[PDB]
DNA sequence: CCTGCATCCGTGAGTCGAG
DNA sequence: TATAATGGGAGCTGTCACGGATGCAGG
């Protein structure tokens, strides 16, 4: 997306997105959890081992 | 050590933003207030009191304080409350709840990044009736203020949008609490246009300026007397503990006196008033007694009435040794 | 580690008068 | 309320002698 209409990034047909040429690499120590539909915490909580995500 | 070293070193921890950085964390600033617009508009509760719940757990535990705004207490009981309420909702819905969370993270985020500027513009304010950490508080508050008034939309660098409301607040500040005796801020700025006037005359004359050349450099409406009267507001008090002398010895205050408690001669002069006063009053009648002295006042402190007076002018012409009390 | 000596920090440094 | 601006600045220098605490090298 962007600023004004005519900048944005619309794909054309069915395909897959790959990311290239990051300004930069943030290396965090954390754990991730994927998941598909819907998450009981936002972001800010604080979460002990065992909380349900 | 040094309080201004040591802000300037917490300022170092911070790494200056890139474009891309800035531009992020306005965006999210901006979405996330949309975001709260828009669950106030799903759950149905105060813009600022679900801005706040969330405000309160991004920030932490450590800070939850009753504002003056919101129209309830908000302790962390309440901020569950309204958290459970928030959580509960369609996931679609949700979604804004997240969206206000990584808001106010953004915030605080580019807040704490800009930090620098603040104290760059408040060393330019210097020793102007402000300390230097305070001129860089109130330069944060309008830092703040930047903040929640910016918009990415514009392609302007946030530092441009940032310095103007930096300058504002730390303007308004050394106006506000620079005075011992308070000055509203309009009369301040008359009162400094007038000094800078004044300047501006004594150099191009040569000399001192008198109220009239003021006055006329001044333009319409103003006068010798409002030059004079403006000068007499803007003098400020002096303090007590002026050293007098060369050594550590006396104060200006010492040679000051009390003009407000009654030496004891005055005392002794509202006794011996009311003294001679009781007992020359010998001529009274009971009734022009009460009546002519509740006339006076002489009792609760607050044709007979002509009678009581016509005997007063009669007993005041008679001793003649009542003037001292008359000054 | 417990004792002893070197070093730092804070605290004092006459009275009254006159300015 | 909008070009962009991103870590301060002065310093006070020729006393002297003490108690108490604090610290470091040495037995
Ligand atoms: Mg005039």
């Amino acid at each position: 997306a962007a600023i004004d209409p005519e900048e944005e990034v619309i794909a054309e047909a069915e395909g897959v997105v790959h990311l290239h040429e990051p300004a930069s690499i943030l290396v965090v120590k954390a754990r991730v959890y994927p998941f598909e539909d819907d998450v009981e915490v936002s972001t800010g909580d604080r979460v002990a081992p065992g909380d349900v995500l | 050590s040094d309080p201004v070293r040591q802000y300037l070193h917490e300022i170092g921890q911070v790494p200056l933003l890139t474009l891309e950085e800035e531009v992020e964390l306005a965006r999210k600033v901006e979405e996330g207030m949309e975001a709260i617009k828009k669950l106030s508009e799903i759950t149905g509760l105060d813009p600022d009191l679900i801005r706040e719940v969330v405000r309160a757990k991004i920030l932490g535990s450590a800070r939850v304080r009753h504002i003056p705004g919101l129209k309830e207490t908000l302790d962390p009981k309440t901020v569950e409350e309204i958290d459970q309420k928030l959580k509960s909702l369609p996931k679609e819905h949700k979604r804004y709840l997240h969206i206000a969370r990584e808001g106010e993270a953004a915030r605080q985020h580019l807040i704490e990044a800009n930090l620098r500027l603040v104290v760059s513009i408040a060393k330019k304010y210097t020793g102007r009736g402000l300390s230097f950490l305070d001129l860089i508080q109130e330069g944060n508050q309008g830092l703040i203020r930047a903040v929640e008034k910016f918009e990415y939309k514009r392609r302007f660098k946030f530092s441009t949008y940032a310095t103007w409301w930096i300058r504002q607040a730390i303007n308004r500040a050394i106006a506000d609490q620079a005075r011992t005796i308070r000055i509203p801020v309009h009369m301040v700025e008359t009162i400094n246009k007038l000094s800078r006037t004044a300047r501006q005359l004594q150099q191009e004359l040569g000399r001192e300026p008198t109220y009239e050349e003021i006055a006329e450099a001044m333009g319409p409406g103003w006068d010798a007397k409002r030059v004079e009267e403006t000068l007499k507001i803007a003098q400020e008090p002096v303090s007590l503990e002026t050293p007098i002398g060369d050594e550590k010895d006396s104060f200006y205050g010492d040679f000051i006196p009390d003009e407000h408690l009654p030496s004891p001669v005055d005392a002794a002069t509202q006794s011996l008033l009311s003294e001679e006063l009781e007992k020359a009053l010998s001529k009274l009648s009971e009734r022009e007694a009460m009546v002519l002295k509740l006339r006076k006042g002489l009792i609760d402190g607050r044709q007979i009435e002509n009678k009581a007076l016509r005997k007063l002018k009669y007993h005041e012409s008679r001793t003649r040794k009542l003037r001292d009390f008359l000054d």
